[PDB]
This record gives C-alpha cells, sequence and structure tokens, in this order.
C-alpha cells in the first residue's frame, strides 16, 4: 500500500529460533535496542539465556545462568546480569571479563540502560545510576536521588535520561478503576527536585529550531492516559532553555486516541526521531501514534498488532520504534521518506505541516510549492 | 508473565 | 516543587 | 570465583 507514510516490518519471529513463548514477558524477554534481544529460559535451576543477535542474522548465543535478570548493551557485546535482589555482575561476552561486580544496598527493582555510558537502577527506595566503563570493577552505583512518594505502589516500568544525564524520569503503573494509571516521578539534578505527574511513557529529546542555528532545544514527550475518562494526552514540553537561543519550544498538548471500549489499553512505549523530529506512540494493544514534534500535530493512527506488546526500543539509529508482542514477533515502524510529505500535503491537507517536516528532513515531496 | 504490562 | 508546566 | 553467567 504506497501511500502509507510509515514503513512495518517483522525484524524476526523469536519463536522460530526455537524459542518458547512461554517467557515472552516484560521481565524475561528484554530488549533495550534493536541490536540485541535478551530471552530468560527457566527450566528448573538448569536456568538460562538466549541472546539473539539482529545485526548478525539473529544469531542465538545460549548460556547458562544463575541470575534472575539479564539486560544487554545498546551497542557493545556486554551483558548485566543479576540475581537475589543484589547482585550484580557485568561481562565482555567476548572476553569473557567482568566489568562489574559488586552487591547492592537494597535490592533492584527495575533496570535499563540510560545511555551508551550509564546503567539505571530503581529500588524499593532509591534511584541509582552507574558509568559501568569506568575501569573500576568494584565501584558500586552512585545514588541520584530517593524515589518520590507517588511512585509507592507502583510496578516500575521504565527509568529515562536526557543526554546531559541532568534530567531523568522514572514511571511506575498500577491499577485504579479497573484500568491502567501511570505516575511519574521527573527529576532535574542541577536543582536536585523531584515533580510528580501522571503519565505512562516518557522520552527526553531535542529539536533544531529556526533560527537557533545548529545547536537543539531539549524538550520532555510524556504520553498520559487517564484512567477514570478514557482519555489520553501527549504532552511536548521545553527543559532548560539556552537563553541566548532565539527560538524556544511553546509547549503542545494533543489527543491520543483510545477507543472507549479499549478497557486495558494505555501507552506503553514513546521513541522520537530527532533527525525528523517524529514521534512514535506506541500502546499496549498494538496501536502506533506518529505525532510531529515540532507542532505536536497527530498525522497517523493505525495498528501494527493483535497480540499485545509487552517491550520496545528505539529502531534504525534511532529514527524509528521497535516492539516485541505475545506472539514473539519483533515488529518495527519507522517514517517512509518518500511518502511522508504527500501524505501530509494530500491526505492530511496540511501544506505549512507538510513544509515542516520537508525542511526539517530535507524530505521529498514539497519541491513544487 | 505476572506483572501489569503483561496482563 | 513545580519544576515545569505538567 | 562465582559467576550469574557461565561463558
Amino acid at each position: 500500500m504506497s501511500d502509507l507514510p510509515i514503513e512495518f516490518t517483522e525484524l524476526v519471529d523469536l519463536m522460530s529460533l526455537g524459542i518458547s513463548p512461554q517467557f515472552l514477558d516484560f521481565r524475561s524477554t528484554t530488549f533495550e535496542s534493536d541490536h540485541f534481544v535478551t530471552v530468560r529460559e527457566t527450566k528448573d535451576g538448569t536456568n538460562s539465556v538466549a541472546i539473539v543477535d539482529l545485526a548478525k542474522g539473529n544469531e542465538v548465543t545460549r548460556k547458562n545462568m544463575g541470575g534472575d535478570s539479564a539486560i544487554m548493551h545498546p551497542s557493545q557485546m556486554v551483558i548485566s546480569v543479576r540475581a537475589n535482589g543484589t547482585i550484580v555482575q557485568i561481562f565482555n561476552l567476548e572476553t569473557k571479563s567482568k566489568l562489574k561486580s559488586f552487591t547492592l544496598d537494597e535490592p533492584v527493582i527495575f533496570w535499563r540502560w540510560l545511555s551508551e555510558t550509564t546503567l539505571g537502577f530503581v529500588t524499593a527506595r532509591s534511584i541509582l545510576t552507574s558509568n559501568v566503563f569506568d575501569g573500576n570493577v568494584n565501584a558500586k552505583p552512585q545514588l541520584l536521588t530517593l524515589r518520590h512518594a507517588n511512585l509507592n505502589n507502583t510496578q516500575i516500568i521504565n527509568f529515562v535520561a536526557n543526554k546531559n544525564l541532568d534530567w531523568f524520569a522514572v514511571v511506575g503503573i498500577l491499577q485504579e478503576n479497573g484500568r491502567i494509571a501511570g505516575r511519574i516521578q521527573l527529576f532535574s539534578k542541577q536543582r536536585n527536585i523531584s515533580q510528580a505527574i501522571d503519565g505512562h511513557v516518557a522520552i527526553f529529546t531535542n529539536i533544531l529550531l529556526e533560527g537557533n542555528g545548529s545547536t537543539p532545544v531539549q524538550v520532555f514527550v510524556t504520553g498520559n492516559r487517564n484512567a477514570t475518562t478514557g482519555a489520553g494526552e501527549l504532552r511536548i514540553i521545553e527543559i532548560d532553555h539556552d537563553a541566548s537561543l532565539p527560538s524556544q519550544y511553546q509547549k503542545e498538548t494533543t489527543d491520543i486516541f483510545f477507543p472507549p471500549d479499549a478497557t486495558n489499553d494505555f501507552p506503553i512505549a514513546v521513541q522520537v526521531s530527532e533527525k525528523y523530529g517524529i514521534i512514535y506512540l506506541l500502546t499496549k494493544y498494538g496501536f502506533i501514534h506518529l505525532y510531529e514534534l515540532e507542532t505536536g500535530t497527530n498525522l497517523f493512527v493505525n495498528r501494527i498488532t493483535a497480540e499485545s506488546v509487552f517491550t520496545a526500543a528505539p529502531y534504525n539509529h534511532e529514527n524509528g520504534i521497535a516492539c516485541i508482542n505475545k506472539k514473539g514477533q519483533v515488529l518495527a515502524v519507522e517514517i517512509s521518506t518518500s511518502q511522508i510529505v504527500p501524505y501530509i500535503l494530500n491526505k492530511l491537507s496540511n501544506v505549512a505541516l507538510a513544509l515542516i517536516v520537508a525542511t526539517r528532513g530535507g524530505l521529498p515531496g514539497a519541491d513544487d510549492l | 508473565g505476572y506483572t501489569l504490562i503483561d496482563l
């Protein structure tokens, strides 16, 4: 279908790799980038991990493991395992060498790579970071801040940071009104202050605005669904505006459409193409929502899977989104560079937006305007 | 999978 | 504390 | 000695 503003792909079917569907869940099958999928496979105490290398032909490396949780680095051949709440060990798979080894003061509830350099930890009470590649094997993670009370009684599902590693957001969900509500702790390290807000998804990104040259402004992108009314909302807002810059970002608020009877749905991931200024917002039930970043305008709504999504990641040099569904398909979406401008011009009937997107991305389709 | 995400 | 308008 | 994963 040649009008679609996106390309939709299956990167791999995990089930065709002999992997069991019993481990397709958020804790057991981890997905930090579209480079690797790590599956924790439980069979008695004869426990194991299957590492799928998406770059190298879906090659699986399988190892016995004594840990309860395992993640791969976004790019490097580095695996992180934790056990018994508090025991953490990180290895260079290639040399077999141990990068980090320590025992934490409090059990880890959630972890993920915040960047290529920094691993984030959330405990019952605390939020911690580790500069894993400092060459100090036994150096323990540094306290970032205590958890805000708004995250009490939630399941921790995300921890994100900006590139500068001085703004952060932790996301927890809980059942309210028989539906999923989300709570976010936002933390500014420079101010040493936290703020509690409502939401299910969060990401820090950057945008180049006319008249600021080649200097980005930073924006936070967050999406919520109200657990009582069902109303969905995306917000985009500036953080730490650099004063010399003459263009700044005016906050945007845009609807996220959920069918009223989509009782159990909520936003489950958000990823941004900084190059193209495109937000990808994915829901648990498999709905994809595209937004343009400058204007917050909704571009597209559709569904890419009928099976629920349980984990997601950036795709293709962070210009798209990838996800894994309950049937074990790894699915991917990114804009079609050749079709997105005609789509905006002619389907959305929106000349000004088409020119915004064409200009930012160097894309075709606006050359007869 | 016994998390709300998995439910 | 109100860091930002959300 | 102890490793959480057997490489």
